[PDB]
């Protein structure tokens, strides 16, 4: 019976009939054959498997809970192995329905009505109706068993089908059963969970246990589950998330809380017990997040349960690095506990608490590179720890510990990390303290990669940084047996060998560039360059006797791997390890003068960056005795130059920027010092004479470098523009000197170039526009239309020079690419065929009205119920009747609006507030369809032959790479849809790669106004690369993700969406109409409420704001409206917990922008959020600056959003892990004092506050405002980034915001409850 | 065969474009590209190069579109293997990346033959030039790799690994894309079937949706075991049975389908457009589902011999409950002699179309009609001509018949594809 | 070198998860004995990891033995009291050792620690970009 299967599987008949006489012996203990009885059921053939399940079925009871019960005391699954056994599961269930019974449902709804039916909602003929009756009547005699019969069919053929059905009939089943007998069966469920016999499924992706307990998961009574089998679940079974969100609903439902632990735990009393129970879920929830390498959450759980305060601090730092300080700390925290240990008891609460130092502390002293520490620490004198041996011996010189420290590594077996043992063993064989013949390393490193995959094969569908460590493994991996080709090369045979001296030079060649990022830290990067290290000192050692400059190929690998270690490690801020990395180079006797600069270089600049003047100084002038390779004596020249000017050394520093440039001219550093140095003259005791070499040094640094690095220098030359006078002097040095500066560069400042030419004797700078347009025309086209279209329109509502220098700018591009204008042209005036009909556009300007006068409803809260409408909103009123003043409307509105629009204004917001709701009622009517070949035509015709036109708003940001899109087909249809302030339409377009693209066609007003917007969007736009230079950031995956825009015309313009996404308030809107109320219920009571407290005679009171706060989020606001939404619309977990995370992460950088930039606060339906991918962009944030005046102050309550009913999705943990320290890395990231962060504000600000002098009434003026104005960013800043006993202010403001002291009196509007 | 290359090759690809089937062509470029390469070749691939920057271009749009799945199997195919050398290629680099992904995403071949391409070129291509040159769809290429180590053939999945390690820290720079997430629109659930018991005498109601996806997924497949087409056809066959109602009698039928102001009466001209419909809601989305599949049924063989009968039953009752709606004595108020193309016609969330609608039934026509397998359109057309049989039947005259509206919103779906 | 604290951990383990006789009668045939789990929370408090096979090994040379109570262990007081009465020792020695070698390994080793052109003087400064270039 056994034997029959396992090696003669290819079968389909022989074992047809032995599975035919063991399914007759069932029916005559000899009864011990489950295993191929089992086998039986799960047979492909249908006939044999209904002939088992037919006896199958008679042993049991024609009852649910009895198979209930079967399938999960009375029978061992373990029988069959890879099979998914809930497809017997389901048929033994569904055997027990009824057959006999006529076909029915209760989707009353989506029954489809007799014929007859139509009465009581109030002769081929005669042929028809008898051939009606006779095929009436055999469809009426149909009986359920045929479904049933049928149905688990299907779900056999897949595997699919059969979980989903599982996961929706086991909760059904569940309320079947009554109390009495619903308990035992879950009293029992657990044990069936832990039990072995579910181990070989352990590697199927979908395992039959992964879809139990997804399935359980929904039983409406909640089945219990320990807290620790949990954890043992997600780490076998692939159910990782599904287990972390059981463990956070358990701890937040049954603990209510952390454990936050305010005291000592000597008298912290209300500890649960001495392993106190809700604090299990606590520990294996903190294990889960330090599996998924979630350091961040794990973080945010650990400070707030920690009983020592050293420990959170000691978590703070290690958490954004300074790891020495983060050393430190652990080493006091060990002490301090040790000095109460002594006279104390052992508290085995605090067990993980200890355990966590220890094993920190080993991680912070292993990025440090203390490795000799760490591996005489790992072999202590006693309680001796192997695996610390064996990953740390090697990387120092010792090749005998580790030989040892395998021994009984092995036999500990730790699978899930079996594959680092077996690419351990390759070490040794390569490396090995005698020798070895390295012929079999093959297999290792295969078996090694065999293993990797397994692992990557069980851990979740998408990637996160719980994948990093394979990712990070394989380079590893290839290395190893890159470095076995080269070895294999070095045998005496092949040693010396031409064909070997070739396959080591493209070795070589091949390591110095395939390197790490950044976000990989230093011990990775560690083990990479120290097993290169260890082959290149090889080489050395035979061509140690020629000429042979394989010796010096070896040599130059080994100071290049260290210099490149040594550079990584200041790129990270470890100075000090740097500064001991690159010392480390003297031990070589012989090394190239090339490589003696870059050790100088890179000294130099640790001196630099952190102070060690003199050292500066003696390294540099104790160098060139008698002569180094002569171009980098200009290296060292710039380099005291800028030490010198660190100093408050003046001349000699220009004498040694002179000397520097005194050769090749080529050094662009050299010029950027000398610039930064001359204008930090210049910006006081102008002599302006002396202020065009800022310019042409700053010219000249970009004239080299291209596309990058160069920004900077840009935006010093376009601040110090502004200094020049009538004798324009500094423009004849730009027109002199910026000569050959490629077009390139100028994409980014494209706004600002014009913004400038507008200006006073912007002819002189007309030709640098003249220049770049002529290279990219599609470029500065649609922003020279828009501002064009701007004069024309302003000095019309009120032919000039800057409407003249204009059409000087396009009709000359015109004589280049006339095709592409003129298909540009023919695209925008057919899209003026989008406009809307009348309901639209009603509708937009009774928003618009509406959200204007609850400004000033908020303004007057607290005062007078008849409070009165301002001049300004009574414009709008009779503007609204005056533009649109269909019979019933016009009379209506008319009568309803403009001049009634007087007297009391909350008589007039309801009117409004009814009139909204019939107009948008009447909408519903409106076709949602409609196609581009009606009602326009050009567009239809538009393909890739016409001219080539890139996606609309490629160029908003340069780039050396092509990457550029075409336009090959507008699609056939356009859609029809809401939004928060408009109904605009949306297009596809079809890029030249296949791609859809669809577009938004957004109309607007206030031009003035929207122009700011996009002024913002370049700003963060500008600012996204500056988060790729960092670890700390990059580690998160933090970005600005702008969308894409472009004026098309001052009325209307062009913006990137994508379909699913939506804003809070449409989800609020959603499951407000689930119920029978509408949305603008909570204002209405905020709003009735504090006027019935006020007509008593009774002024506004703090706490009666924070009372309706909490009965509005009580009754009408519930807070789980968010959350709840999340969990209905992502009903499998990993979604959910991907979606949460991308989430918290993009609404932190949200936040941080809102406050540093002081920005315009953040409304529900500002917001948008991506359903398909979870990132976050806003409707257009604006800088916040006084009508009065342009002192750049945004002071309101709260510092940024955090509304309860999105802090209770997040949870506690994630409010303060995540978070806090994406706002502390970015903060921390921008505050660097080698990016000129100064420039990018001081020129985007320059540009912004003309916006405002121009909305109310060009000088020195201008230049001193702006730069007040940056100095308030500037402080907002620093005064977050600064680490201290309080490590971060941000504790506070995150604290702050979701305090309910600063809630509660926040507009009303603005939805403080949502 | 130096000389004419270049016609074989232009011609080829020009006459491609229209003709009944154009599979032939792009297999002899196939045979053309295999024997031209592989060394056997000094001049031949000097003549080659010219027709590069035409031939790659073309080629890469081709792949591009919405072909069936062989067609677009051979274009990937095409795309790549082209009979060029390593280097010498580098300036059409980029042109080729999208087919590259496209072939990770294919059958075992295609996805072998992609990371033999992308290892071929990493080997030798100077990592940072290389990452230049892949930034534009790295976003989805190290989705397609870090997708393709979860294959059960090891024999990709270990070489997908070592491709991933040839790459240095790229292997995982950030993406500037987060993976697309699954998420659910509808907060109703679908149709649902009663199941009872003699326990507690209850009765348990279960859902179809993904089932009934599963059945059409099922006979829409080229090699499902004909005993599990039937068994799929039964289950579509009896949830059809059940979604409707059988309540009425022979003299309930006669005495409507003779009353007068079936021929006598004016035919409104109400139009019906679905321009107006809200969103398949999932009541409507199953039952065009499960009825595209019964048309699947009858269309092929051996369970022709009893779908159609029931088919062509189920086509004469839609028709019949959908004139008797917007006909006769008795007519719903949404086709009342003034009404526009509302969306009450259609079954939605909120407005229930009293029931749902036999509407329906077109859009399985429509969708049956534009299935990949024109056979399908042997029993669409069956389909319109029993339906305009029975409404001339029941009307009295052809020219009556066509004037219902009904045929309003079948003109405009049909032409919709 | 297994310490009380391991010991009745995987007992405990072994009694309360399981729900399984000590003697591992499988009163039901579903719910076999699982040995990874028990060894994954017995590693959860323990210094160092140790295989299931080392967990069941201990459990079947030791604890079956110790538990009995029959034993010729002097009439064992079976893990249970030996566990209440060794709170401190094993814990508080373990760490505080830990802690002093690591200690005294941050003391270790140490506490942690002309020309072609030149010399145009300042006239140079604007006239040399220019006459550079030639």
């Amino acid at each position: 019976m056994t034997y029959i299967e396992k090696r003669f599987p290819e079968d389909l008949e022989l074992n047809a009939q032995f599975l035919d006489l063991v399914n007759y012996v069932y029916r005559d203990l000899t009864a011990k054959l489950e295993p191929a009885f089992l086998s039986g059921l799960r047979c492909a053939q249908p006939l044999i498997r209904a002939k088992f399940f037919e006896v199958f079925d008679n042993s049991m009871k024609r009852r649910v809970y009895e198979r209930l019960l079967y399938v999960t005391c009375s029978q061992n699954w373990e029988a069959m192995g890879n099979h998914f056994w809930i497809k017997q599961c389901i048929e033994l269930l569904l055997a027990v329905c009824e057959k006999s019974t006529p076909i029915g449902t209760s989707c009353q709804g989506a029954m489809l009505p007799s014929i007859t039916n139509v009465i009581n909602l109030a002769n081929q003929l005669h042929m028809l109706t008898n051939r009606h009756d006779k095929f009436l009547d055999t469809l009426r005699e149909v009986k359920t068993g045929a479904l049933l019969s049928a149905f688990v069919q299907l779900c056999h053929i897949s595997t699919t089908l059969a979980e989903k059905t599982w996961v929706q009939l086991f909760p059904r089943l569940w309320k079947i059963l009554s109390d009495r007998q619903q308990h035992a069966l879950a009293g029992e469920i657990s044990p069936f969970l832990c039990s072995g016999s579910h181990q070989v499924q352990r590697d199927c992706q979908p395992s039959a246990l992964n879809c139990f307990v997804e399935a359980m998961s929904q039983c409406v009574p909640p089945i219990p589950i320990r807290p620790c089998v949990l954890k043992y679940l997600g780490k076998t079974h692939n159910l990782w998330f599904r287990s972390t969100l059981m463990l956070e609903h358990q701890a937040f439902e049954k603990g209510l809380s952390l454990q936050i632990k305010p005291k000592q735990t000597t008298e912290f009393y209300e500890q649960e017990s001495i392993t106190p129970p809700q604090q299990e879920i606590l520990d294996s929830l903190a294990e889960l997040y330090s599996l998924l390498q979630e350091e961040d959450m794990w973080a945010g759980l650990w400070q707030k349960r920690c009983k020592y305060s050293e420990t959170a601090t000691a978590i703070a730092y290690e958490q954004h690095g300074f790891f020495e300080q983060a050393q430190e700390s652990y080493e006091k925290a060990m002490d301090k506990a040790k000095k109460e240990h002594e006279r104390s008891n052992a508290s085995p609460a605090i067990f993980p608490e200890y355990q966590l130092w220890e094993d920190h502390w080993i991680r912070c002293s292993k990025e440090l590179n203390q490795w000799e520490a760490l591996t005489e620490y790992g072999q202590s004198k006693g309680h001796i720890n192997p695996y610390l041996v064996l990953e740390c011996a090697w990387r120092v010189s010792n090749w005998t510990a580790m030989k040892e420290a395998l021994v009984q590594v092995e036999v500990s077996c730790p699978k899930e990390m079996a594959w680092k043992v077996n690419m351990y063993r390759g070490y040794l064989a390569i490396c090995h303290p005698e020798e070895q013949q390295l012929s079999f390393i093959e297999r290792l490193v295969e078996m090694a990669s065999s293993l990797a995959i397994r692992e990557w094969r069980r851990l979740p569908h998408v990637v996160s940084h719980v994948h990093t460590p394979l990712l990070q493994a394989a380079q590893q991996i290839i290395e190893l047996q890159e470095a076995a080709q080269i070895n294999a090369g070095l045998q005496p045979t092949n040693l010396g060998r031409n064909n070997s001296l070739h396959d080591m030079k493209t070795v070589v060649k091949t390591w110095r560039n395939r390197l790490p990022i950044v976000s990989d830290d230093l011990s990775h990067w560690s083990s990479i360059f120290m097993w290169r290290q260890h082959h290149y000192q090889g080489k050395p050692t035979w061509s140690g006797m020629p000429s042979s400059n394989n010796a010096m190929l070896g040599v130059h690998a080994s100071a290049s791997a260290i210099i490149q270690y040594g550079k990584i490690a200041r790129k990270q801020g470890l100075v000090n390890v740097a500064l001991d990395i690159l010392s480390r180079i003297h031990t070589i006797p012989t090394v190239p003068i090339v490589d003696c600069f870059q050790k100088i270089r890179q000294q130099v600049k640790c001196y630099l960056q952190l102070n060690e003047c003199m050292q500066g100084l003696e390294v540099i002038e104790s160098t060139n005795l008698k002569y180094f390779t002569k171009e980098m004596t200009a290296e060292f020249y710039a380099l005291k130059g800028m030490f010198l000017a660190q100093i408050n050394k003046s001349e000699e520093a220009n004498k040694a920027f002179s000397a520097a440039v005194q050769m090749h001219d080529v050094l662009v550093k050299a010029w950027a010092m000398w610039g930064d140095y001359l204008e930090n003259i210049f910006v006081k005791e102008r002599q302006l004479h002396l202020g065009v070499s800022a310019i042409t040094c700053y010219l000249h640094a970009c004239r080299h470098q291209n596309e990058s690095k160069s920004r900077k220098y840009l935006a010093k030359v376009l601040w110090l523009l502004s200094f020049d006078d009538d004798k324009n002097t500094l423009a004849d040095a730009v027109d002199k000197y910026c000569i050959g500066v490629p077009p390139i560069q100028w994409l980014a400042w494209i706004p600002q170039l014009l913004t400038c030419l507008v200006g006073s004797e912007g002819k002189l700078l007309l030709n640098l526009i003249s220049q770049v347009g002529r290279v990219y025309p599609q470029a500065v086209y649609f922003p020279i239309r828009t501002l064009y279209l701007t004069l024309k329109i302003e000095q019309r509502e009120r032919a000039t020079a800057p409407m003249w220098r204009c059409s000087r700018i396009m009709h000359m591009q015109r004589e280049l690419h006339p095709t592409l204008l003129s298909s540009l042209e023919g695209i925008v005036d057919q899209m003026v065929w989008f406009r809307e009909n009348w309901h639209e556009e009603v509708l937009r300007q009774l928003q618009q009205g509406l959200a204007k006068c609850y400004s000033v409803a908020f303004e007057k809260s607290g005062a007078v119920s008849d409070a009165k409408i301002t001049p300004h909103t009574l414009n709008f009123v009779k503007k609204l009747v005056s533009t649109f003043g269909k019979l019933k409307g016009q009379f209506t509105t008319d009568f309803d609006f403009s001049v009634p629009g007087s007297m009391k204004l909350h008589n007039l917001i309801s009117k409004l507030k009814k009139w909204i709701k019939i107009l948008e009622a009447k909408t519903k009517q409106l076709p949602k369809f409609f196609l581009i070949e009606e009602k326009c035509r050009f567009l239809s015709n538009f393909s890739a032959q016409t001219a080539e036109v890139e996606i609309p708003g490629e160029f908003l940001m340069p780039k050396p790479t092509h990457y550029y899109i075409k336009i090959a087909r507008f699609m056939p249809r356009v859609e029809i849809v809401q939004k928060h302030n408009t109904a605009a339409r949306r297009l596809y377009i079809r890029g030249h790669n296949g791609k859809i693209y669809p577009y938004l066609v957004m109309n607007d007003a206030c031009l003035t106004e929207s122009r700011r917007e996009e002024r913002v969007l370049q700003l963060l736009r500008l600012l996204n690369p500056c988060l790729e230079k960092r670890k700390e950031t990059t580690k998160r995956h933090l970005f600005f993700t702008v969308p894409r825009v472009v004026a098309v015309s001052p009325q209307m313009r062009l913006v990137e969406d994508n379909p699913s996404s939506l804003s809070l308030v449409e989800i609020y809107k959603q499951r407000c109409a689930k119920k029978g109320i509408e949305h603008d219920n909570p204002i209405s009571r905020y709003y009735d409420r504090l006027a019935t407290v006020q007509a008593r005679g009774t002024q506004a009171s703090h706490q009666v704001l924070r009372d309706i706060l909490k009965e509005v989020q009580s009754n009408m606001v519930p807070r789980s409206m968010l959350k709840e939404w999340a969990l209905h619309t992502f009903p499998n977990a990993t979604d959910y917990w991907t979606f949460r995370k991308m989430f918290t992460i993009q609404l932190a950088l949200i936040g941080f922008a809102e406050f540093v930039l002081h920005l315009n606060r953040l409304n529900p339906e500002m917001l948008q959020i991506a359903q398909d991918t979870g990132k976050l962009n806003v409707a257009y944030f604006r800088f916040d600056i006084n009508d009065a005046t342009g002192d750049l102050d945004a002071n309101r309550p709260v510092p940024f959003r955090l509304t309860p009913n999105i802090s209770e999705f997040l949870t506690t943990i994630g409010v303060s892990g995540p978070l806090t320290a994406s706002m502390i890395a970015v903060a921390r990231c921008f505050a660097q004092p080698n990016f000129k962060v100064d420039g990018i504000l001081k020129t985007v600000l320059r540009d912004e506050i003309i916006a405002w002098h121009k909305k109310t009434q060009d000088s020195q003026q201008l230049v001193s405002l702006v730069q007040k104005a940056v100095t308030a960013i500037m402080t907002r800043l620093h005064n977050l980034a600064q680490f201290e006993g309080g490590e971060s202010k941000v504790n506070t403001l995150v604290a702050a915001a979701n305090s309910l002291d600063n809630l509660c009196r926040m507009d009303p509007a603005w939805h403080p409850w949502l | 065969l130096k000389p004419h290359l270049h016609k074989i090759v232009n011609s080829s690809m020009e006459l491609a474009q229209t003709a009944k089937e154009p599979y032939n062509y792009f297999l002899l470029l196939r045979a053309l590209f295999r024997s031209i390469g592989g060394g056997s070749h000094d001049l031949l691939y000097q003549e080659f190069l010219p027709l590069l920057p035409n031939l790659l271009q073309g080629l890469n749009m081709l792949q591009s579109g919405l072909h069936k799945q062989h067609m677009k199997d051979l274009f990937v195919e095409l795309c790549l293997t082209v009979p060029v050398r390593l280097s010498s290629l580098l300036p059409y680099l980029p042109m080729l990346m999208d087919p590259l992904v496209s072939a990770l995403n294919g059958s075992q071949t295609l996805v072998s033959q992609g990371l033999r391409t992308l290892e071929l070129c990493v080997d030798n291509l100077q990592p940072d030039f290389l990452y230049d040159h892949i930034q534009p769809v790295r976003a989805e290429l190290m989705q397609a790799l870090w997708r393709t180590l979860r294959n059960p053939a090891d024999s990709i999945s270990h070489v997908a690994y070592r491709v991933l390690g040839k790459f240095g820290g790229s292997n995982r720079k950030m993406l500037k894309e987060s993976q697309k997430l699954h998420y659910v629109v509808t907060e109703v659930q679908g149709p649902s079937i009663t199941v009872e018991f003699s326990d507690c005498k209850a009765s348990l109601q279960l859902p179809m949706e993904k089932a009934i996806e599963t059945a059409l997924d099922c006979l829409k497949s080229a090699n499902t075991e004909p005993y599990y087409r039937r068994q799929a056809w039964e289950v579509i066959k009896c949830f059809l049975v059940a979604m409707m109602s059988l309540e009425d009698n022979k003299h309930a039928l006669y005495q409507l389908l003779a009353h007068p102001n079936f021929t006598e009466k004016t035919i409104p001209n109400v139009i019906i457009s679905h321009r107006y419909k809200a969103q398949d809601t999932p009541a409507r989305k199953t039952f065009e589902q499960a009825l595209t599949g019964a048309f699947m049924s009858a269309v092929i063989k051996d369970l022709r011999p009893s779908a159609l009968p029931f088919v062509a039953s189920l086509i004469r009752h839609y028709t019949m409950v959908a004139v008797a709606q917007q006909c006769g004595p008795f007519l719903l108020p949404c086709y009342q002699v003034g009404s526009q193309p509302s969306t009450a016609m259609f079954h939605s969330e909120e407005n229930g179309s009293k029931g749902m609608d036999p509407l329906v039934l077109i859009d399985a026509i429509a969708i049956c009609m534009a299935y990949e397998e024109k056979e399908l359109c042997k029993i669409g057309e069956v389909a319109l001509a029993v339906i305009f049989d029975v409404a001339s039947i029941i009307l009295g005259s052809k020219e009556r018949a066509c004037q219902l509206p009904l045929f309003s919103y079948i003109v405009e779906r049909l032409c919709a594809c | 070198e297994w310490l009380i604290s391991e010991d009745w951990a995987l007992l405990q383990a072994v009694k309360q998860l399981l729900e399984l006789p000590l003697n591992l009668t499988i009163v039901s045939p579903a719910h076999t004995p699982n040995w990874d789990l028990v060894s994954d929370v017995v590693n959860s408090c323990s210094r160092i990891y140790r295989s299931s096979k080392q967990c069941r090994n201990r459990y079947e040379n030791v604890i079956i033995p110790r538990e009995e109570g029959k034993s010729k262990n002097n009439r064992p007081l079976r893990t249970s009291q030996i566990y209440a009465q060794d709170e401190n020792a094993t814990h508080t020695q373990l760490y505080t050792s830990h802690f002093d070698l690591m200690k005294m390994t941050a003391g270790k080793r140490s506490p942690p620690i002309k020309h072609a052109s030149v010399l145009a003087e300042p006239i140079q400064v604007a006239s040399l970009r220019a006459e550079r270039i030639a």
